[PDB]
């Protein structure tokens, strides 16, 4: 039957970007015309395909990755980008073929007392490969001498919180992001639109 | 546009033992984790005082303290020490460059008001033979630093032809001195007769004018 | 492993030149940290220049875009800033810093001056004690130290015998690209006939030592 897009888009709780969620999708009909929820700042850009007549193609599988980032960082979720999120949290392949859909969620993920639940990775020695997920919380060793799980000089916790308050600028307001990746191999196409 | 940080006040004079607060205001609301406060003394590198707008850097005396959230953050010294007289810059280290700084707040010593002793100097004949004329006005040993020097040539207010310089606060009496130089060509210098610098300061009930005439 | 950054490579160049500053670190490892270049122009504030991430990515201020390149040699544990197509506005003291919880490790700084002006010794002119009346018994005299480049210059009075009452002002950078300075001293008026006043000016780059004696005029 229908693909569980509302399961991942209209979902109540989203993930921290370093622990970005992945929802494999197969064996269903995909209606893309409903992904426009008319949220405040709706972003919908695709690579390798046109958003229109998208219910016209079929794919072997479709991956729905979801997370929350800061409003400025939505630019980093794109092929061939460097930065905070692209290097160490979520890396798109240079030949990415799919769509990126993001929207402002200041009304959901911001509390006046400040929301520190969402996290992102600050410290990492090397860039992420595309679609890598690093969930390690080992203390970052920035010095010559080992940390042994203790924060301090030359020894930092690798993650930092986002600090979402409603009155912050739009750049720093929370944004909910779903990246749909279209996989097509020499196998039956299990994800289709109408026709 | 960009994320701009504005420090109030630019200059601030206090006394030893005083409670001091410096305010840093951001153009748009930012996470409090972004702020850092730095202290810099003349000729030396900046020193990290506070990060996360409230967390005290190790080795910093406990009298320093930071607070704030949104668009207004402050740094405070509970009891100001003689070694604390320096310039303090506020900073924001956010997830994507640029890292922006405030303009800095200079912390100077508080003393009693002192009017300047005003002197004028005609260009040396040595210089006049070089083809340029430098007229120098000296405001000596005044407090507070805020003062205005008005050049008048034949009663014409002169603009755009003068630079001025102020000394560091005196080690002994904590005053300032100011030197102002009005530069003309020898040809222009001989085209006029009366040269005067008019000084306005808190310690003077009226503006003070010192002047000479070309040709004694 | 006493933590510090030591910087070198700065100096004097005409506009359009190149200069490679280096910043050697001990105490931490540069390839593993966020490393930033920050400059401060004379009498001005701090300005962020560039940054390199541990993962490799580099970012630059808009002012240096396409002209500056940040880098690091891991084996020597050294950060580098290469400056090409240099301009007069890049004149500043350049610091390197490590940033984890604010920038906590700062280098000493190295000075970059970019100017088309030639090295010139100052010309010392006298500022004679006032020809006209006095301020109760205190006179002021001095030396104008004009048209020199680069900084610094040294001014002493009476070869050092005269120290109190002296004010050597910070130099102004004139529109000609050269520096002009003023050194004044306040003395008793009575001394203006019997006491001899000389200002001694030294400019190391131009190899200039000039003693100018200041006397009442006419």
């Amino acid at each position: 039957n229908l693909c569980p897009f509302d399961e991942v888009f209209n979902a109540t709780r989203f993930a921290s970007v370093y622990a970005w969620n992945r929802k494999r999708i197969s064996n269903c009909v995909a209606d893309y015309s409903v992904l426009y929820n008319l949220a405040p700042f709706f972003t919908f850009k695709c690579y390798g395909v046109s958003p229109t007549k998208l219910n016209d193609l079929c794919f072997t599988n479709v991956y729905a990755d979801s997370f929350v980032i800061r409003g400025d960082e939505v630019r980093q979720i794109a092929p061939g980008q460097t930065g905070n999120i692209a290097d160490y949290n979520y890396k798109l392949p240079d030949d990415f073929t799919g769509c990126v859909i993001a929207w402002n969620s200041n009304k959901l993920d911001s509390k006046v007392s400040g929301n520190y639940n969402y996290l992102y990775r600050l410290f990492r020695k090397s860039n992420l490969k595309p679609f890598e997920r690093d969930i390690s919380t080992e203390i970052y060793q920035a010095g010559n001498k080992p940390c042994n799980g203790v924060a301090g000089f030359n020894c930092y916790f690798p993650l930092r919180s986002y600090s979402f308050r409603p009155t912050y600028g739009v750049g720093h307001q929370p944004y909910r992001v779903v990246v749909l990746s279209f996989e097509l191999l020499h196998a039956p196409a299990t994800v289709c639109g109408p026709k | 546009d960009d994320i701009v940080m504005t420090q109030s006040p630019s200059f601030l004079s206090a006394s030893v033992g005083d409670r001091v607060t410096i305010t840093c205001r951001a153009s748009q609301g930012i996470p409090s984790s972004y702020l850092a406060w730095y202290q810099q003394k003349p000729g030396k590198a900046p020193k990290l005082l506070i990060y996360a707008a409230s967390t005290l850097q190790s080795g910093v005396p406990s009298r320093f303290s930071g607070s704030g959230s949104g668009t207004e953050f402050t740094l405070t010294i509970s009891s100001l020490q003689p070694e604390d007289f320096a310039t303090y810059y506020c900073q924001q280290l956010n997830s994507y460059p640029p890292y922006t700084f405030g303009q800095g707040t200079k912390l100077e010593i508080k003393r009693t008001v002192a009017a300047p002793s005003v002197f004028i100097f005609p260009p040396s004949d040595e210089q006049l033979k070089s083809g340029t004329a430098s007229v120098v006005c000296l405001l000596n040993n005044f407090y507070p630093r805020e003062a205005k020097v008005q050049w008048k040539v034949d009663n014409a207010l002169q603009s755009g032809n003068s630079q001025e310089s102020v000394t560091e606060q005196d080690s002994k009496d904590s005053t300032y001195s100011l030197s102002s130089t009005l530069t003309l060509s020898k040809a222009d210098y001989e085209k006029h007769k009366v040269y005067a610098c008019e000084v306005t300061h808190q310690g003077l009930s009226s503006p003070v004018t010192k002047s000479f005439n070309r040709g004694e | 492993d006493e933590v510090q950054l030591v910087e070198s490579g700065g100096g004097l160049v005409q506009p359009g030149g190149s200069l490679r500053l280096s910043c050697a670190a001990s105490g931490f490892i540069v390839g593993w940290n966020y490393m930033s270049w920050v400059r401060q122009a004379p009498g001005k504030g701090l300005e962020w220049v560039s940054v390199i991430y541990p993962g490799g990515s580099t970012y630059y201020a808009d002012s240096v875009k396409g002209r500056f390149t940040i880098s690091r040699h891991n084996s020597k544990n050294t950060l580098y800033l290469q400056m090409n197509s240099l301009r007069a506005e890049d004149t500043a003291v350049y610091y390197c810093a490590r940033e984890a919880y604010g920038m906590d490790v700062w280098g000493q700084g190295t000075t970059v001056t970019v100017s088309s002006a030639s090295t010139k010794g100052p010309s010392v002119f006298p500022l004679a004690p006032s020809s006209k009346s006095t301020s109760g018994g205190t006179a002021a005299l001095g030396c104008l130290v004009k048209d020199y480049f680069p900084e610094p210059v040294t001014v002493s009075w009476n070869s050092g015998a005269l120290t109190s009452g002296v004010h050597t002002f910070p130099a102004v950078l004139q529109s000609s690209g050269l520096y002009s300075l003023s050194s004044v001293v306040t003395v008793p008026s009575s001394s203006l006939g019997t006491q001899t006043y000389i200002c001694n000016v030294n400019h190391k780059p131009s190899n200039t030592k000039v003693d100018k004696r200041v006397e009442p005029k006419s």
